[PDB]
């Protein structure tokens, strides 16, 4: 006699959430352009 | 109107025999962490709630911090957010917070030791975006004193878990759940060894980061990724600021990894005990004279390829035939 969520709100929130930053992420995770690539001389890392 | 009243009626008999599933959990738990960016705080976070997820979206996130209420059977959770130092979205907080949340409040904060000096400095500047975000509310003022009145009742309640206040007990009135952590303490021997951090220098910085979380009125627990410290303990205290639980182990400041110091545990003359230990440099030695700022990987500066242009050029030769 009590009832629940399938999935508690505060998932369905939480999911809601990923799926927009998914979304965000489907333009953002475009890499920056390895200009500098072409230099050479340090075995770095590129940022974010 | 009379269907209202009716409506209202059950509702009122209802909230009168929720007692069988009362006290489940703090309703409206919503949990915040302040800071800049570059904190890494989706692995603190991660392992916080003991799951893994590498999805560092920027901006913030609802993470939920599931409540599994285990004390009573119960389960809930808790929406967190995290900070970073996109000011361009710096209404997250408008989207984030409410009135409502602001009694709701629930923040927390951890280190990160590479800028450990300007982890300060972005506290204070977390500090300072959240105060701000406090004056964005422009709420009952009547409301803000009493909630001050109840957390400095609080601190007053504070006690060793078995007065006057000090001159800027809470300077920074946070006048919420606030949380803090030393947190991310993995290349402390590399610190000391590469950075010169001594063990003077260290425990000055955990000292004046003591000092600066009383000033705000603010209390922290060391960790380390691949330690782990302290999280059950960091889950501990979440549930007895929020959720009221009952905090079980004693703090201690001998643990360098997980050093936790209990909010209202010390006091200013707790710190002033450990205010005595700065031997080499002066008591009042400040962060910024510990700070570290290597400009490391020799930033390109490639001399900018460039010479005379078309009309430069051409007055220059023409200046060089009038000279030849």
């Amino acid at each position: 006699q009590v009832i629940y969520l399938n999935p508690p709100i505060e998932e369905c929130r939480y999911k809601l959430y990923q799926e927009m930053f998914a979304w965000k992420m489907v333009v953002l995770s475009l890499p920056r352009i390895q200009s500098q690539r072409y230099q050479v001389g340090v075995h770095y890392e590129l940022t974010e | 109107s009379e269907e209202e009243e009716g409506q209202s009626l059950w509702s009122s008999i209802l909230s009168e025999v929720s007692t069988r599933a009362r006290s489940k959990l703090p309703s409206g738990k919503n949990i915040l962490v302040f800071g800049e960016d570059g904190s890494g705080k989706t692995t603190l976070m991660t392992k916080l709630q003991g799951a893994e997820h590498g999805k560092k979206g920027r901006g913030l996130e609802y993470l939920y911090l599931s409540v599994h209420d285990e004390d009573r059977d119960d389960h809930t959770r808790c929406n967190v957010w995290i900070l970073d130092g996109d000011l361009y979205h710096k209404g997250l907080l408008k989207f984030a917070v409410s009135a409502e949340s602001l009694p709701e409040t629930l923040v927390i904060f951890v280190a990160d030791m590479s800028r450990p000096w300007t982890v300060m400095e972005s506290l204070q500047k977390w500090a300072s975006v959240l105060r701000e975000h406090i004056d964005k509310m422009k709420i009952p003022p009547e409301k803000m004193r009493e909630l001050e009145r109840k957390f400095v009742k609080d601190f007053q309640d504070y006690m060793e878990p078995e007065l006057p206040l000090g001159d800027n007990v809470l300077t920074h009135n946070l006048g919420i759940p606030v949380l803090v952590v030393c947190t991310k303490c993995d290349a402390v021997s590399v610190l000391e060894k590469e950075h010169d951090y001594r063990d003077e220098h260290l425990d000055f910085i955990q000292s004046h980061l003591r000092r600066f979380c009383l000033q705000y009125g603010a209390a922290l627990i060391y960790t380390s990724v691949k330690e782990e410290k302290n999280l059950d303990l960091l889950y501990k205290y979440i549930v007895h600021k929020t959720y009221g639980f009952h905090f079980t182990t004693p703090a201690l400041v001998v643990e360098k990894d997980a050093v936790f110091i209990p909010a209202g545990w010390d006091n200013e003359k707790k710190i002033a005990i450990l205010h005595e230990n700065f031997t080499t440099v002066k008591p009042e030695d400040a962060y910024e004279d510990f700070i570290v700022k290597p400009p490391v990987r020799k930033l390109v500066h490639d001399k900018e390829l460039a010479a005379e242009d078309e009309q430069v050029f051409l007055m220059k030769q023409q200046s060089l035939l009038a000279k030849q």
